[PDB]
RNA sequence: AAAGACCAGGC
């Protein structure tokens, strides 16, 4: 330290240990059709 | 001192005039060892009769 | 128990097999020495007298080693022990021992460490392999290790109570191996980030910046004095840039002699605006920024951390890649010596006058701070009467805090820009920042204009007391002063509440530095 | 009967009186006395 | 990923275990490289 | 062997393997009476 | 314990020569003067007195390391004029200058006192 | 402890100027005027007397090891 | 006689209590010495104040992963007359069904 | 290729100060003459200290250090006196050293000031600058101090106790006309004592052809050597060093050729 | 509140709290609560009036002290959880008087804001102009500053007693340092400090000291070390005794010199002792004799200051010996300002070599300007300016943290009133060539303190010395002539080099080598 | 004195 993701040493530790439960597991999503451009379908 | 909890070590608003903010040892004991302010006085105790 | 003996740190395996205490190792305080070479390390006489390197007597060196034996252990350039063929060890410290001073080929004589010896130099928060490099011994008076300041960066050392280990290889095989693998010139460029690790840093960098400008002009005697500190100088004095009415050389002209061989490199000075490359004067550079080094000659530009520093494509990186480690070592040393000896002429400093702006600038900064306070008060009042709409994904408190933080950050950035715009070309803070030796623009902003918002755990100063930061403030006060925004600057001095809030802010950095190191070290050990 | 613009003298006078009366280790001395 | 109108090629997550269970081991290799690169170069540093 | 006292500062004669007891003072602390052999100090 | 004796900036112990001349092979008729146990007081003095000579092309002094007491003076002259002769002439020039200055200062002090 | 002779920066004798400085301070003069009357024009000299503290008086309170 | 108690220097029961500067100098003691330390086997020992939670008051804390959603505790001691402390917890069983 | 002719005028000359201006000379020679004032001027100061009894609250080498810094009048006999290293005799002899004897015991209750007056020398020429009194140590009742000291001949290179001078004020180009230093704001810099320009203007106009000359001096003696003897012996010592260098150079040239 | 103010039933220590929103009233008489005094405000005016200050000015011979001030209902001891319910004013002359309305219900006013600092942080001049981490560093470093720690040090014989020759009270001081008794026992000395890059030997955090000043006693100190010894009877016929052993009467004997010992085996004070010298002659009667004498630590080369003999608790003969060694600041010693500007001594130039002002002033310490811009010590520059103005004016500068009456502009104008540049800059001449330095150097007297950390006590060298009893590896520590440790990270770094046999030497040959005979059929030693 | 613990401190 509004998406918040662990960075720095704790994130490196999580990646190295492959923690089964990361502190802030996030999943970015991309849209194929008109929902990508139009805000209502998004 | 080995504890990685960074919360107790932090300088609190509650320490104003009570404990010196700047003065503290360096190393594993940062914040966990505090030296008294100039005007700070410790209550000695009294019977509440 | 036996299991406790065979355990982790201080156990048998980790504490006596993977790592162990070694003979032939010395440690003392380090001290800067610009007059030493890059690969050279200053060694006190007592350490060299105690430290011994075993040498095998041959008909080539029988006379010199016999002389060293005759000197004994009293005089420094001597030997402490003699080892015969059968392995019996002879001590020259006790009594003259006249019958045993005879030397014949095949014996081992343990002479004291001398100049040119090969040693491993270590400072041991060893993160990467450059934290331990082989050095060349030069004996100096007094009692501290001395090493060149470009070598400072790989070791991460600073000359304040720092201590470094000195390991002396005891065999010819390991000595040659350290010479051909771990020497300081051989490790200028890292495999970690394919950049040079050593770079012209601090005093020599600032003086390079002040010496590379068009403004500098050097007379005859100053040119001679600078030229003799160039070790690779061919002995031909270059024709001065100005011949009439009087012969005046230029800083770039003399610096071009330092650049080895025929090095071609193009860089940009930190001051370089982005408008120059688009419009005219692209190759003329009215501010003399950008860098062009053609045929090993500095044609134009100002040198800074972007050119001589530790960065990809830097001038020193090009020197290492095109020429080689040996010549780049001399390039480093010549830069250091000649530039320090020119700063002996020009001089550098920092003072109170360097940390104050014009009265108009102070008035502008005060007006900006007042406007910021008015805007944040208006935002607080608007949130109070519920006109503040919540930004999606954020609660009303989150949006209010975001608005306040944006206002305060914009105010601080504007004040910093105004303060940096007010610095004269002679200002020493600006001279240090543009050179990249030390400091930054935010540092000048904090010194001159505004310290800025103080944050604890990434948020504005919390309510340690009951809905108030300090007893001096009213309850539920979200204003900039109450929540930790420091209006004053370091030059002006912080108010007591601002002083306490700044103490809280610095406590965060102190705790992070003290607490992250253990976990980082554990991560490094696991990876290794 | 007030102290305007003379505060710098008065505050340090009362601080000096405090430190002459109590000292620096007064907390230790009082704790052991109790 | 199974959901309609969600791009199946570019959608990804920062955690590694579910990538291992869903997309395989080479996808884990690539995603772990991406996560390490992000956490290293976020501050602006560069590692070869 | 002469020791000078820490309270009354009157020199007393006492050999080894005898208890430390200052005469006419009642003190238990003795001192060594700086030696007679002379050392050279430079003025630097 | 490693502090050198105070008398190592002026005292010459056994073995070292006060001055040493080594010719410079990089350029013609240029020599290298090495003065042992001596510092800027005369390094600068011969450096500046050499520059007065129109027949000297290069002239200077340097200290290889402040912790050591040594001066390296490099002199390059015009052909048919040895740098050793220039260095000797500069030293004699400085001797004459100092003698004249001492005489003038004695005259000035005699004028100032009861005058 | 005691007033150091030979002011560190330049070398001017100030070991003899302590008692006179104390007298001038005790009778009329302020520190600036007392230092001026002692002929200390360079502030490196004036810092020697002005910032000096004389523990030699405190050390003399204790009884000598020998009477 | 049941034992000897070390005496903090310059306290009320110390022999240096109430002595003037000259009296302290006659005792080869520094008048500026604040005291407040014990002399144990010749060495000078100073007791450092130790922090601890205030006793006999009610506190409420919330743990992130405990089975308790909100936990109230009272570290209780009786006039410091006897026993170190007897502490009691009153908590709420989160949300997961029992 | 020959000497420029220097001229000297003496502005102020007292028993503790001499103020002179050196003209028509080079910058390096002025600087070297300034440095010889501090470094190369011979002087007599206490070096060898032996203490018989030291009851003072100051330990032995503390009072020895204080004794060594005591200035001694060497206006005349410093030249005839030889360095102890070059002296034929072992240890010290009157032709290489001066003996000082100190003997003070405090009997009265009031504190006794052991001063430079209490130092007793065998020869009357070297008095510790007492024709107030330099304080060595203070003694309470019952304390005693007896020591024997030898004073040697040395110069400022060896130790600062052999510095014959106080702060030597050197200055050239008072109104900055050579632009050796550039004032970022010339108007806020105080004008020097030797400044020759009017009050309204700040710096003299830049002189491209100028070279440093008219080097203003201010030599303040520490009381050991009277201030004019300091500069005279400085010039003599610099000339002697140059002559010795000349002799060694000539020998080297004959040897190598 | 009235009863506590007049101290009839409730002592001033007891704390009373009213939590209005939660309807609780808490009265605490417990021990261990932390409290500080605060002035009492009634309406918008202090209860501290002119008469209280008038009576406190005459505090001597008046029997009117702090206790009578507290008993008058003027000052009150407010602890923390009562401070929660209090509303404080920073200063009375600013926050009590009518202005743009912020608060009108002030109940207490702070004595002085500088009282929030501790003992070590109070000596910092202008601490509000510094970066807080640097204030922390200076606070933790002032405990290591060297000076006269106590006035009776001559009679106390304790190990590692560091004493400075000429401590000075700072030119720029805080009002609290008077109450810290720092004036009477200073730790450090003011020094003319030039912030410049002269020869590059002060780069990083290093400093350049003036060799002439150091020779004049600048930062010169003394180092006392105490040696205790206990003669005792342990065995039936086994006993210990102080005496000077002869060449052949004892079985154990070291090649150290014993001739300095007296008849009782104790060296009288005034005898110079170097490394390996025997301090106390002590032997053990073996059930002929065994020498257990104590030697000096290696290469101290000191002079025996004091030797005291007495009886211990058991009545056995007991000896303590103190040896002093005067240590001149070398180019390895550690020096710091009062702002966390720590650093080692780069090199010591004589007065000739150091740059000089037009008045002949040569800085005693030159620090690199590169330290200042990054770590934010502006109070260092302000302290330097204030020292420069105070040494000229003749006053001792006032550096109370929160004055608001001492601006940088005010100090600048005061300095300009004395013929110097208003910003403290001074034109400097090169020490070597005599040429004017093009930049104008910032010069002024700044308080500097010598630190305990000194190179002579830190330098170590090892070459085949003592080995451990169990691992047969080099010992641990400098005092035991132990070898340096080649830790795990060291071998990993060497593996990165691909330096196989250098690692083999470091971990097998330089350290413990050994040979074992192992069977060929079984893999076990034979 | 030996290894054990504790403490303080430097980077
Ligand atoms: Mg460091
Ligand atoms: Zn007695
Ligand atoms: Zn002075
Ligand atoms: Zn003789
Ligand atoms: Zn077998």
């Amino acid at each position: 330290f509004a998406k918040n993701v662990t960075l720095g040493v704790p994130r490196l530790k999580e990646l190295i240990n492959i923690s089964k439960k990361p502190k802030t597991p996030s999943l970015t999503v991309f849209l194929l059709g008109q929902s990508a451009r139009d805000a209502e379908r998004a | 001192r080995d504890g990685k909890l960074a919360k107790p070590r932090q300088l609190h608003n509650t320490l104003w005039g009570m404990v010196c903010p700047a003065e503290t040892p360096e190393g594993h004991a940062v914040g966990l060892v505090k030296n008294l302010a100039l005007m700070a006085y410790i209550s000695v105790g009294s019977q509440p009769s | 128990s036996l299991k406790q003996r065979l355990k982790g740190k201080e156990g048998r395996v980790r504490g006596n097999l993977m790592g162990k205490r070694v003979d032939f190792s010395a440690r003392t305080v380090i001290t800067p020495d610009p007059n030493l070479s890059i690969d050279q390390v200053g060694v006190p006489r007592s350490i060299a007298a105690n430290m011994t390197f075993a040498e095998i007597v041959t008909p080539f060196n029988i006379d010199r080693l016999q002389e060293l034996v005759r000197r004994g252990n009293s005089q420094y350039p001597g030997a402490k022990y003699i080892i015969r063929d059968n392995g019996d060890r002879i001590d020259l410290r006790f009594h003259p021992k006249p019958s045993d001073l005879h030397l014949q080929t095949g014996y081992k004589v343990e002479r004291h460490m001398c100049d040119g010896d090969i040693v491993i130099f270590n400072r041991q928060p060893t993160l990467h392999k450059m934290s331990m490099m082989g050095h060349r011994v030069r004996i100096l008076p007094w009692s501290t290790f001395r090493l060149n300041l470009s070598v400072t960066t790989p070791y991460n050392a600073d000359f304040d109570g720092d201590e470094m280990n000195l390991h002396l290889p005891q065999s010819l095989e390991t000595r040659a191996e350290i010479q051909e693998l771990a020497m300081v010139p051989r490790m200028i460029v890292t495999p970690q980030s394919n950049r040079p690790v050593m770079g012209i840093v601090q005093d020599t960098l600032t003086a390079v910046r002040k010496f590379t400008k068009r403004d500098v002009f050097l007379e005859r005697g100053e040119v001679m004095n600078l030229l003799m500190f160039l070790s690779t100088w061919d002995g031909k004095v270059p024709q001065p840039a100005i011949l009439k009415p009087r012969p005046l050389w230029t800083g770039k002209q003399i610096f071009s002699l330092i650049i080895p061989g025929h090095i071609n490199c193009i860089r940009t000075h930190s001051t370089h605006p982005d408008d120059e490359d688009s419009g005219p004067y692209k190759h003329i550079s009215p501010g003399d920024t950008k860098v062009v080094v053609e045929n090993g000659e500095l044609i134009m530009g100002i040198l800074c951390k972007k050119s001589l520093g530790t960065s990809a494509g830097s001038l020193v990186h090009i020197s290492y890649l095109e020429m080689g480690h040996d010549i780049t070592r001399l390039f480093y040393s010549n830069i250091q010596t000649v530039i320090n000896n020119w700063l002996l002429i020009e001089g550098h400093t920092i003072g109170i006058g360097d940390s104050i702006a014009d009265s108009k600038t102070y008035q502008d900064i005060q007006n900006t701070i007042k406007k910021a306070k008015q805007d944040v008060i208006e935002v607080i009042e608007k949130a109070h009467n519920n006109e503040l709409e919540p930004t999606p994904g954020n609660t009303l408190r989150q949006t209010f805090e975001n608005q306040v933080n944006r206002i305060l950050n914009d105010a601080r950035d504007k004040t910093g820009s105004s303060a940096q715009k007010s610095l004269s070309e002679y200002n020493n803070f600006k001279s240090m920042v543009v050179s990249g030796a030390k400091g930054s623009k935010i540092n000048i902003s904090q010194v001159i204009a505004v310290v800025g918002q103080q944050n604890v755990e990434g948020k504005r100063i919390p309510f340690g007391f009951k809905h108030r930061t300090l007893p001096h403030f009213i309850k539920d006060d979200y204003g900039p002063e109450s929540r930790g925004f420091v209006e004053n600057s370091y030059l002006a001095g912080l108010t007591p509440t601002e002083f306490f809030f700044h103490a809280m802010g610095g406590r965060e950095g102190l705790i992070d530095t003290a607490v992250k190191t253990a976990e980082t070290g554990y991560i490094q050990r696991r990876l290794i | 009967e007030i102290t305007p613009d003379l505060w710098q003298e008065a505050c340090w006078i009362v601080i000096s009186s405090y430190f002459d009366e109590k000292g620096l280790v007064r907390q230790q001395l009082d704790s052991f006395d109790e | 990923l199974s959901e309609k109108d969600v791009d199946p090629v570019r959608t990804t997550s920062n955690d590694i275990v579910e990538i291992f269970t869903v997309l395989g081991i080479e996808a884990v290799r690539k995603a772990l490289e991406r996560e390490l690169y992000h956490v290293i170069s976020f501050d602006g540093s560069y590692v070869n | 062997m002469i020791y000078i006292c820490g309270e009354c500062h009157t020199e007393n004669e006492i050999k080894s393997r005898d208890p430390i007891r200052c005469r006419e003072c009642g003190y238990r602390i003795m001192y060594k009476k700086r030696t007679k052999r002379l050392v050279v100090f430079d003025a630097r | 314990m490693n502090a050198p004796p105070a008398f190592e900036s002026f005292l010459l112990f056994e073995g070292e020569k006060k001055i040493t001349i080594n010719k410079d092979t990089k350029v013609p008729n240029a020599c290298l003067f090495t003065i042992n146990k001596e510092d800027h007081t005369l390094g600068n003095i011969i450096k500046s007195q050499l520059l007065k000579d129109p027949q000297v092309l290069f002239a200077g002094y340097k200290v290889p390391h402040p912790l050591e007491h040594k001066i390296i003076i490099r002199v390059q002259t015009t052909p048919d004029y040895s740098p050793q002769e220039a260095f000797t002439n500069a030293i004699t020039d400085l001797i004459s200058e100092l003698s004249l200055l001492e005489e003038r200062f004695r005259v000035a002090i005699k004028d100032k006192q009861e005058g | 402890m005691i007033i150091p002779v030979r002011c560190f920066t330049c070398g001017k004798i100030v070991g003899n100027k302590w008692e006179a400085y104390l007298g001038l301070l005790q009778a009329e003069y302020t520190e600036g005027d007392a230092l001026d009357a002692l002929g200390l024009k360079r502030y490196c000299c004036r810092r020697m007397l002005l910032a000096h503290v004389d523990l030699i008086e405190k050390l003399l309170n204790y009884a000598p090891l020998e009477k | 006689f049941i034992g000897k108690i070390p005496i903090m220097l310059r306290s009320t029961y110390c022999l240096l209590n109430g002595l003037t500067d000259r009296d302290l100098c006659e005792l080869n003691e520094c008048p500026l010495d604040p005291g407040g330390y014990f002399i144990i086997n010749g060495s000078e020992k100073v007791l450092i104040a130790q922090e601890k939670m205030a006793t006999n008051t009610v506190y409420v804390f919330a743990k992130k992963d405990s089975k308790y959603a909100y936990t109230g505790e009272c570290r209780s001691c009786l006039e410091n007359s006897s026993r170190p402390t007897s502490t009691i917890w009153v908590s709420m069983l989160a949300r997961g069904g029992q | 290729p020959y000497a420029n002719q220097p001229t000297v005028r003496i502005t102020e000359l007292t028993d503790e100060n001499v103020k002179f201006i050196i003209e028509n000379t080079d910058l390096a020679v002025a600087n070297s003459i300034r440095r010889v004032f501090i470094a190369e001027v011979p002087i007599i100061a206490i070096d060898w200290v032996q203490i018989d009894a030291n009851s003072s609250v100051l330990h032995d080498e503390f009072i020895a250090h204080r004794l060594g810094l005591i200035p001694l009048i060497s206006d005349d006999i410093v030249d005839k006196l030889q360095y102890s290293r070059d002296c034929t005799c072992e240890e010290f002899c009157p032709e290489c050293s001066v003996e000082f004897t100190l003997d003070v015991r405090c009997n009265e209750d009031q504190t006794r000031h052991v001063t430079s007056r209490d130092l007793i020398s065998n020869s009357p020429r070297v008095i510790p600058v007492t024709s107030d009194d330099i304080l060595i140590v203070k003694l309470r009742k019952g304390q005693e101090l007896r020591l024997r000291a030898y004073a040697k001949k040395g110069f400022g290179k060896e130790h600062a106790k052999w510095n014959p001078t106080a702060g030597v004020a050197f200055e050239y180009d008072p109104d900055n006309a050579l632009r050796h230093t550039v004032y970022p704001k010339p108007e806020e810099w105080p004008k020097s004592e030797y400044s020759e320009l009017d009050e309204d203007e700040s710096q003299a106009p830049y002189d491209p052809n100028g070279k440093p000359e008219r080097f203003y001096y201010n030599v303040e003696s520490c009381g050991s050597l009277r201030p004019e003897t300091i500069v005279l012996s400085a010039l003599s010592g610099l000339k002697k060093k140059l002559s010795d260098l000349q002799t060694q150079l000539s020998h080297e040239i004959q040897s190598d050729v | 509140r009235k009863l506590r103010r007049q101290m009839d039933i409730i002592v001033s220590e007891v704390s009373m709290i009213r939590d209005i929103r939660e309807r609780e009233i808490r009265i605490y008489t417990d021990a261990g609560r932390i409290c500080r005094p605060l002035l009492i405000v009634e309406k918008q005016k202090l209860l501290l009036k002119k008469r209280h200050i008038d009576q406190l000015k005459e505090r001597e011979y008046n029997n009117y002290s702090w206790q009578d001030l507290v008993a008058s209902g003027v000052v009150e001891y407010i602890d923390t959880l009562e401070e929660e319910t209090v509303m404080l004013a920073m200063t009375p002359d600013d926050l009590q008087e009518k202005e743009v309305a912020y608060c009108s219900t002030y109940t207490h006013c702070e004595i002085h804001p500088s009282m929030i600092l501790g003992v070590c942080a109070s000596i910092i001049p202008f601490p509000d102009h510094n970066q807080s981490p640097r204030n922390t560093y200076q606070s933790a470093m002032g405990k290591q500053a060297m000076g006269v720690y106590i006035t009776n040090f001559h009679v106390r014989m304790d190990t590692l007693a560091h004493v400075l020759y000429y401590p000075q009270k700072p030119l720029v001081t805080t009002r609290s340092m008077e109450y810290l008794r720092f004036r009477e026992l200073p730790a450090g000395i003011n020094s003319i400090v030039a912030i410049a890059s002269y020869t590059g030997y002060n780069q990083e955090d290093s400093v350049i000291m003036n060799r002439s000043a150091v020779d004049r006693g600048f930062f010169r100190s003394v180092f006392y070390r105490s040696y205790k010894e206990q003669e005792s009877k342990k065995g039936f016929d086994q006993e210990e005794v102080f005496e000077k052993p002869t060449r052949e009467t004892c079985q154990g004997m070291r090649h150290a010199i014993y001739d300095k010992l007296d008849d009782d085996g104790l060296i009288a004070p005034g005898v110079r002792v170097s490394g390996d010298d025997v301090i106390i002659g002590k032997t053990v009667t073996l059930p002929t004799k065994r020498d257990c004498s104590t030697f000096l630590r290696t290469s101290e080369t000191g002079i025996v200051d004091q030797v005291m003999v007495t009886l211990n608790q058991e009545g056995y003969k007991f000896c303590k010996i103190r040896v002093r060694s005067v240590r001149i600041p070398q180019i390895g010693d550690k020096f710091a300002s009062r702002h966390g500007q720590k650093g080692t001594c780069g090199i010591q130039y004589r007065q000739e070599d150091m740059p000089f002002t037009c008045e002949g002033i040569t800085p005693d310490i030159i620090i690199n300007p590169h330290a200042i811009p990054s770590r934010m010590t502006i109070g260092h520059l302000i302290e330097c300016l204030q020292g420069k103005v105070s040494a000229n004016k003749g006053e001792i500068g006032d550096a109370t943290p929160f004055n608001d009456a001492v601006n940088v502009q005010k100090i600048s104008n005061l300095l300009s009133d004395y013929g110097y540049h208003l910003r403290g800059n001074e034109v400097l001449y090169n020490g070597f060539t005599g040429r004017k330095i093009t930049s104008q150097i910032f010069i002024g007297p700044t308080y500097y303190q010598r630190l305990k950390h000194m190179v002579d006590d830190k330098i170590h060298s090892r070459a085949r010395g003592p080995i451990q009893i169990l691992n047969r590896q080099p010992m641990e520590g400098r005092s035991r002539d132990g070898g340096l440790r080649f830790g795990e990270m060291e071998r990993d770094c060497q593996i990165a080099h691909g330096a196989a046999q250098f690692l083999r030497e470091r971990l097998f040959e330089a350290s413990d080598p050994y040979q074992v005979h192992v069977c060929n059929l079984c893999g076990i030693m034979a």
